[PDB]
């Protein structure tokens, strides 16, 4: 599964959640923003890298960044 | 940190204002680790013109 | 009117303007003055 | 290519003796072109003919060959990935809907190139087509002349 | 129930927001921080469909903007009519054509862009055309530059007419909805008036002017001897001298005699010996007969009295048992979005500028128009670039419909679902067809070289070797040919000297001739089909995978134009339907470029030359060098080339110069076509650290072109460098050897 | 909220059969299947292409990957408030709730689920690419 | 998962082409290798060299006897001038008799290409003169591959 890593800069504004069409993410209760959420991607195996969650998140530096990785089945997306 | 309006000049390296100076909008008197929010009139390459920082990472120039 | 002036004012009129003056200028140059190389 | 071109044109008009020529022509693109290339080609092309061959008939069809290599290169420096993955898509379930088709079964799945896969082999096509029919025309020039 | 409906003062008329730049879009109007702020601008000016979505306003929008179009045409050809009055040696080809060559652009005596002023003749110096005005003119009838003149007047008068009413019509009392939905309507009114009447007044111009003129031009007595006009119209002694049905006045066609009238309502077929063209009877009796088609024709829908059809009715009423639910809701989409009419109209148009120059080659309808081959191609290549391009665009804005307005609920089971149901199978049937096309087509061509460069011609693919006929064509040319005898009894001659025959010639030089088919032309003519069939697969693709994708199945919502979806899921890179057409315009232009060579050469090499026989102008090399690829290379191209890259010093200089800029625009766009928006930006940053160290940074931020500029940027130079080089050439080379 | 349990007899849609239909992914490696309910009957837009009929009430579709049942559940969601969920169906039909799971979706947070791959720290604090090298796979210092 | 790329046993469990095609790419990449040290590398970085020379002695060796066989060397040493080298036997079913004859004309009895790299004078200027000679120093540099 392609690699992915958040950082103390989420400020849980949800746009990457808001964003992925694999469900590689979600909202979890923190404490270090105001919103008290920090985005959490539990689900790795399904994210195929579309990068619209790296397109999303409006921290200055990012904030939750994808790495790629090597394919399987399940990994890549093919339908065959 | 400084009172509201000031003028700070951002020095986080990663930071795409970095080396230059935006305006306080305000600062969080709680605990949190980025109280300062800086607006400024260059936008980014995403389109935004406001950043957050902690206090060290900028200096009221 | 303003208006007008102030689309009159809009750039790439005034760049069109400013290239028009310039190059009727050489011209009318190399016009009076045919085939210089020196001095 | 610019550099050997130039050592290659200015020998030439040594060995024959017009050397004004080259100090003539040499300062227009159009002399250099029409003077140095289309002058030179008329034997290579003439390598073979509707009327039969000679030794150079095998430098006219490198030519010809590099051109070809370059051509399709350009295919693949310009086309790019999700497009051709689409068709393979397609393809793929064509080839397994068929009847008796569907009976054999590779191994290893069909997808477009990687972007630099892509990119990379297609550098290679270029380069490749470009030295083939520059080497063919000077050699073939060269000799077929002296 | 249909009537007008109107809505008044819409819109002011002010400067207010023309100081208000991009105001059309709440989104721009808010100002540019950024470069591609000013691409976007231009970009997405005219995109209505984006601008708004109120079909009344769009519409209106349109309208004018279609208004604009025509008061620009107007402008232009006012223009050539006003240059042809007062630059030109018209006058001077009128007395002699078949020595003197138009020519009406002229040079200014200037740092040295004098030596352009060709000597045509006509004592006169300037540029030859190649438009054919001349011939035109002369076949209509116009004697005196006065009329040119005062021709030109007018035509910038209407320019001036249609941009009225384009503000009127867009600011003072605009149309509304159902009254741009009156289809049936708006056929039968154009049906009926536009086109009868046009091809009404057309035969009656032809008869009463450009008929009795021509005849007398042709019986060769002085140009401006020849009566006015007028003078013809009001003395019908004159007219019944012509054509003595003409002192008969109207009766005789009233009493239904009409055979009477067949003096100059005629049927000869050919064409004239004097001048090579058709005959102007002949002419004039076809516009009759399309006139009063068409008025009958626009006599069919009902608008307010029962009698008439139902556009929707008859739709619905063809349905079939294969097909299900059939042509339900067709009147609805296209009663409700432009994109599919444009597509349609478009898709037809290109169709027709085809069909135009094929036509017009065959049988050439003006006088000394055979003449000047020089004009023959350059008319007949330009209107197939057109036609080619018009038919790219019909492609890409049935996509964009398809994408943007289409709607799933009101065609549940349409023909329009099956078919985007079953598409995986057309496609790859499609794919088939195609890639065994090529093959066989191309491995020919390959086989062919390698035979002889191997040294035996013995198995070669010629008219010598193992031979291929295009033995359908050939019969088909000989039955029309052989027609008129027991097909069209009443038919004199052939409608086309290829269909076999004599020869036409006029001035030393051929008109036309019976016209060969070789195993040449076989394999070239396959070639063709390919590329065709190929193109038409990558615009296929391009629409029937609009909506989604078993790759992207959401690539709707994303819009028609964008770069990829990032290089998820192994890299998609070039995804969209923009793309599609992008490539499709690729391969368009590769099939058009091969076309006109074919045709070039062939004309050329056998049809072409001056009577002594015959002398063709490269004397027939055509059936032995155009089945190899190196004999092609060589003895068309690297032949031909020499007037073009010899034509210094001479007032074809400049076509040369032409070529080599053409060539270098045309290698330009290759850094576009291959770099990437990244390394651009980098680079620009550096370069702003190097400004901005003097302060002198620019306050619009700069960034590099987006992605899809990029593209756009790259076709559009490299498509304008290869056929300016090719159109370079051809007008060098033929000019020079013709 | 409870999970809940794949009934396999639900009401397919009204649909005619499209192309992207079976393949043998199913009986290879795996396969997937969605699950919802309709207020009331209507039509609406296949994924895969075609014209399809949601029935009043439950509905069940079959999908080949991931992301085609994630954008029809989009649609149902965005243009009706519809709530669907779905199940991963592996090759010896080992059912698996792909949807719904945590019982709600994670648009709003929810006090359970983990936070999890965080690094509590910025992005520019990560090392250089010299130090994580001599591996027997290659490493990206941000993991570290 | 079918060992492909072996160096690389992610590829190896890749099912999909690009498997195979990146395994032929990063072959060499012996950073990029597992179980990775540097003695170890420097071992293979030291085989590599050694390959290395064997390929170049064993091209040099290869064109050395390809001449002092079919070449034209023996005569090419009295004129220098009007005696064009001799490149290698030309050899093709396919190739009609025009083209044999016209092959043929250009060297001796046989088609031939004509060599255009300057070993001729090279060797003749060493002091090369017989064929036995290149023998000798094909077959020797052999040996030293
Ligand atoms: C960029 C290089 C360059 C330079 C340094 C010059 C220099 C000159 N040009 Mg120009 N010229 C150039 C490119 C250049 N030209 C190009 C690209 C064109 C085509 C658009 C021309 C076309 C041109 C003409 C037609 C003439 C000049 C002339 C001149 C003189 C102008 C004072 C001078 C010798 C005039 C002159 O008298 O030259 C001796 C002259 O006759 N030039
Ligand atoms: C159709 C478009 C068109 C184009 C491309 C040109 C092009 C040209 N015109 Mg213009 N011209 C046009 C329409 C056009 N004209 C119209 C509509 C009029 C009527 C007002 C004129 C009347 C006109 C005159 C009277 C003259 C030009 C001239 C020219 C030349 C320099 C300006 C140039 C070749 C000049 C020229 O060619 O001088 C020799 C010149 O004197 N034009
Ligand atoms: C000088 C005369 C004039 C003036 C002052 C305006 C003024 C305006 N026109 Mg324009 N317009 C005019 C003539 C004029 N138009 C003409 C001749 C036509 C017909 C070709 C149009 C067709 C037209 C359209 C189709 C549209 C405008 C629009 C506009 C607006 C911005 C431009 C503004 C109200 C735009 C508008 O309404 O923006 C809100 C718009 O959509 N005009
Ligand atoms: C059936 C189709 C048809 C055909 C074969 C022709 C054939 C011709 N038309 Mg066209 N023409 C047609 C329909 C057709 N026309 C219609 C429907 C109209 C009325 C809108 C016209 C109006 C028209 C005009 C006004 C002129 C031609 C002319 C021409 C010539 C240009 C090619 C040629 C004789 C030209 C001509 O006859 O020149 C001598 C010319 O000036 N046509
Ligand atoms: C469509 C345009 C048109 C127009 C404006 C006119 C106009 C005229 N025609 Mg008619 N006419 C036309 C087409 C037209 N005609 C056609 C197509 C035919 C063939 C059916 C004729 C055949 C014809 C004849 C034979 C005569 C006229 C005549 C006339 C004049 C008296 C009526 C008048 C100037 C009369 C006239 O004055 O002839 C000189 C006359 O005798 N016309
Ligand atoms: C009949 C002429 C015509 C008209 C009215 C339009 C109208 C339009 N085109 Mg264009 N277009 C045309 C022919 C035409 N096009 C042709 C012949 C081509 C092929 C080269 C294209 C290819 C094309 C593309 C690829 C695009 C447009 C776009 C557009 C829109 C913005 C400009 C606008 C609705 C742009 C747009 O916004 O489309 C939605 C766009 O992306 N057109
Ligand atoms: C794809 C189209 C195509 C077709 C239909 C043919 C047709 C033929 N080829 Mg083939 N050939 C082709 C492309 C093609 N070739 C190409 C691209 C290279 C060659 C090289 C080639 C050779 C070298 C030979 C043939 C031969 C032949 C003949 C019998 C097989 C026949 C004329 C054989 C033959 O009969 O030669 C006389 C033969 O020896 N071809
Ligand atoms: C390393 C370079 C090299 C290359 C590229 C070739 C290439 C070739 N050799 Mg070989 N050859 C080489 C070195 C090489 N040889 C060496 C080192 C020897 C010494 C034993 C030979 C001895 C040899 C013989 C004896 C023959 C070839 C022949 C051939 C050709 C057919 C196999 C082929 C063109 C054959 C040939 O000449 O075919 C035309 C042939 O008969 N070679
Ligand atoms: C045509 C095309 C394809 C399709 C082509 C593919 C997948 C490869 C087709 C290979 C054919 C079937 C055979 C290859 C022939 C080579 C000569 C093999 C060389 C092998 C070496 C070991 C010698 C892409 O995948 C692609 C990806 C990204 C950008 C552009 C393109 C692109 O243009
Ligand atoms: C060269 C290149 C660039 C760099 C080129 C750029 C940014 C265009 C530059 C346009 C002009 C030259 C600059 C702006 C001109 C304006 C009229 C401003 C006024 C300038 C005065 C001199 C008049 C890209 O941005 C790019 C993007 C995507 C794919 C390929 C490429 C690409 O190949
Ligand atoms: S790459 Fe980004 S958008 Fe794609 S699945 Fe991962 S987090 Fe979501
Ligand atoms: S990483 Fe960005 S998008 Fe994701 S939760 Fe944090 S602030 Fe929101
Ligand atoms: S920028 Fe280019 S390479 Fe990168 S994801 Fe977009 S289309 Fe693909």
């Amino acid at each position: 599964a392609h690699i992915v890593k958040i950082y103390d800069t989420c400020i849980g504004c949800t746009q990457c959640v808001r964003a992925c069409p694999l469900d590689v993410l979600e909202m979890v209760p923190w404490d270090g923003c105001k919103a008290s959420q920090m985005a959490s991607a539990p689900r790795t195996e399904d994210c195929v890298g579309c990068k619209r969650c790296e397109t999303a998140c409006p921290t200055d530096f990012l904030s939750v960044r994808v790495y790629l990785g090597s394919e399987s089945t399940r990994s890549m997306g093919l339908s065959y | 940190g400084p009172k509201r309006g000031s003028l700070v000049k951002i020095l986080r390296p990663e930071s795409y204002w970095f080396n230059q100076v935006g305006k306080v909008v305000s600062v969080d008197q709680s605990g949190v680790r980025y109280p300062v929010v800086v607006r400024f009139e260059n936008q980014n390459y995403a389109g935004v013109t406001t950043n957050n920082y902690a206090l060290d990472e900028v200096v009221a120039a | 009117m303003k208006d007008f002036t102030t689309y009159l004012s809009t750039a790439p009129v005034i760049a069109t303007i400013w290239f028009t003056f310039t190059a009727g200028l050489l011209i009318e140059i190399n016009r009076y003055f045919p085939d210089p190389l020196v001095f | 290519g610019w550099v050997t071109f130039y050592w290659h044109w200015k020998h030439l008009t040594l060995w024959q003796g017009n050397v004004a020529q080259f100090d003539e022509s040499s300062t227009y693109l159009m002399g250099w072109l029409r003077d140095y290339l289309w002058l030179n080609s008329s034997q290579l092309i003439n390598g073979y003919n509707p009327f039969g061959m000679n030794s150079l008939s095998v430098w006219a069809w490198t030519f010809l060959f590099g051109h070809l290599i370059y051509a399709t290169g350009f295919m693949f420096l310009i086309s790019w990935r999700g497009y051709w993955q689409e068709l393979i898509e397609t393809l793929v379930w064509a080839h397994e809907k068929t009847p008796l088709a569907n009976l054999v079964y590779w191994k290893d799945k069909p997808v477009a190139l990687s972007i630099v896969q892509a990119r990379l082999v297609g550098l290679a096509h270029f380069s490749v087509g470009y030295i083939f029919t520059y080497a063919a025309f000077l050699i073939a020039s060269t000799s077929g002349r002296f | 129930k249909v009537k007008i409906a109107v809505d008044r003062n819409p819109v002011e008329t002010s400067f207010e927001k023309w100081a208000k730049p991009g105001h059309f879009s709440r989104t721009l109007s808010k100002g540019p921080n950024t470069t591609t702020w000013i691409w976007n601008l231009h970009a997405d000016a005219h995109d209505f469909d984006s601008h708004t979505s109120d079909l009344e306003e769009i519409s209106r929008k349109v309208f004018s903007a279609h208004f604009g179009q025509l008061g620009i045409i107007f402008i232009w050809l006012s223009g050539m009519y006003f240059h042809g009055a007062r630059f030109s040696n018209y006058e001077a080809w009128l007395s002699d054509p078949t020595h003197i060559k138009p020519s009406a652009q002229v040079v200014w005596p200037i740092v040295g862009q004098e030596i352009l002023n060709g000597d045509v003749g006509g004592g006169f110096q300037g540029i030859q055309i190649t438009s054919g005005f001349f011939q035109l003119w002369r076949a209509s009838g116009i004697t005196s530059e006065l009329q040119l003149y005062t021709t030109a007047i007018g035509g910038l008068v209407m320019a001036a007419a249609m941009f009225f009413a384009g503000w009127f019509h867009y600011h003072k009392a605009a149309p509304k909805l159902e009254w741009f939905q009156n289809v049936e309507s708006m056929l039968n009114h154009h049906l009926g008036g536009l086109l009868g009447l046009g091809s009404l007044a057309w035969a009656g111009h032809q008869i009463h002017v450009s008929l009795p003129v021509n005849k007398l031009l042709d019986a060769g007595v002085d140009p401006k001897e020849i009566p006015l006009p007028h003078d013809l119209l009001l003395n019908r002694a004159i007219m019944a001298d012509l054509y003595p049905s003409f002192a008969k006045g109207i009766a005789p066609f009233f009493t239904l005699n009409w055979s009477e009238y067949s003096d100059f309502l005629t049927f000869k077929g050919g064409l004239n010996p004097v001048t090579g063209g058709l005959w102007l009877s002949d002419t004039a009796h076809h516009h009759v007969a399309i006139a009063v088609l068409f008025l009958v024709a626009g006599h069919m829908y009902r608008t307010n009295w029962g009698i008439g059809h139902s556009m929707k009715e008859i739709l619905e009423a063809h349905r079939g048992p294969f097909t299900g639910e059939g042509h339900v809701g067709l009147y609805e989409i296209l009663t409700t979005s432009w994109h599919a009419q444009l597509a349609i109209n478009l898709a037809l148009f290109g169709s027709l500028s085809i069909i135009v120059a094929h036509h017009m080659y065959a049988m050439p309808p003006y006088p000394y128009l055979a003449t000047d081959y020089g004009t023959q191609l350059s008319l007949f290549t330009h209107h197939t670039w057109i036609g080619g391009f018009c038919i790219v665009g019909a492609g890409a804005h049935a996509a964009i419909f398809m994408v943007r307005d289409y709607d799933p609920t009101n065609n549940y089971n349409n023909l329009l679902d099956r078919v985007i149901r079953h598409r995986d199978a057309i496609i790859s049937h499609l794919n088939w067809v195609c890639i065994f096309l090529g093959f066989h087509s191309f491995g020919l061509y390959i086989h062919n070289d390698t035979m002889s460069a191997l040294g035996r011609p013995q198995d070669m693919f010629s008219d010598t070797a193992i031979q291929l006929q295009p033995v359908f064509a050939q019969w088909i040319q000989n039955t029309h040919f052989l027609a008129p005898q027991l097909t069209a009894p009443n038919a004199l001659a052939a409608t086309s000297l290829t269909w076999g025959g004599d020869l036409v010639a006029v001035g030393g030089k051929v008109a036309m001739m019976p016209i060969s088919l070789g195993t040449s032309d076989f394999m070239v003519h396959h070639i063709h089909a390919f590329t065709i069939h190929v193109t038409v697969l990558i615009l296929l693709k391009g629409v029937l995978f609009a909506r989604s994708s078993r790759l992207i199945p959401d690539k709707a919502n994303l819009g028609f134009r964008f770069p990829c979806d990032g290089p998820g899921r192994g890299g998609t890179c070039q995804v969209s339907a923009w793309d599609h057409v992008f490539l499709g315009l690729f391969w368009m232009y590769n099939s058009l470029s091969i076309v006109i060579f074919h045709f070039s050469w062939k004309m050329q090499s056998d049809v072409w030359g001056t009577v002594t026989g015959v002398s063709h102008i490269t004397g027939g090399n055509f059936a032995q060098s155009a089945n190899t690829i190196n004999g092609w290379l060589r003895d068309f191209l690297w032949a031909q080339s020499s007037q073009v890259i010899q034509s210094y010093g001479s007032a074809l200089s400049a076509y040369g110069l032409i070529f080599l800029g053409a060539h270098f625009v045309w290698a330009f766009s290759l850094m576009f076509l291959f770099s990437g928006r990244g390394y651009w930006q980098e680079l620009i940053e550096s370069i702003v650290w190097a400004h901005n160290k003097l302060k002198v940074a620019p306050a619009i931020q700069p960034r590099a072109l987006s992605i899809t500029q990029g593209r756009a940027v790259g076709v559009a130079h490299y498509l304008l460098g290869g056929i300016a080089t090719t159109w370079s050439f051809f007008l060098a080379r033929i000019i020079s050897v013709g | 909220w409870t999970v809940p349990t794949l009934n396999p007899d639900t009401p397919s849609p009204i649909f005619g059969g499209s192309t992207g239909g079976l393949l043998r992914k199913a009986q290879t490696e795996e396969f997937y299947v969605i699950t919802w309910e309709a207020k009331k009957e209507q039509i609406f837009e296949m994924p895969t292409g075609g014209a399809a009929i949601m029935r009043q009430g439950p509905n069940l579709l079959k999908f080949g990957k991931k992301e085609q049942c994630l954008a029809l559940t989009t649609q149902l969601r965005n243009k009706f408030k519809l709530t669907p969920c779905f199940y991963r169906v592996f090759p010896d039909g080992k059912v698996q709730y792909l949807h719904p799971a945590d019982g709600v979706y994670p648009e709003k947070v929810n006090a359970g689920r983990v936070g999890a791959n965080q690094n509590m720290r910025r992005i520019g604090q990560n090392v250089n690419p010299i130090k994580v090298k001599f591996s027997g796979r290659m490493m990206s210092p941000a993991e570290i | 998962t079918k060992l492909f790329p072996k160096f690389s046993q992610g590829l190896a469990q890749d099912p999909t082409t690009r498997r195979i095609w990146y395994g032929l790419a990063m072959a060499h990449d012996f950073e990029s290798h597992d179980g990775m040290t540097e003695e170890n590398l420097y071992q293979k970085i030291f085989a590599s060299h050694f390959g290395q020379l064997s390929i170049i002695f064993l091209w040099t060796s290869g064109n050395l006897f390809h001449v002092a066989w079919q070449g034209n060397f023996e005569q090419w040493v009295t004129d220098p001038v009007h005696i064009r080298p001799i490149a290698h036997a030309i050899w093709d079913p396919h190739f009609g008799q025009p083209a044999v004859e016209a092959f043929t004309r250009g060297g001796a009895s046989g088609p031939v290409n004509i060599s255009t790299s300057g070993v001729y004078q090279w060797w003749y200027t060493i002091g090369m003169r017989t064929n036995q000679d290149l023998y000798v120093g094909s077959v020797f540099l052999a040996l030293v591959s």
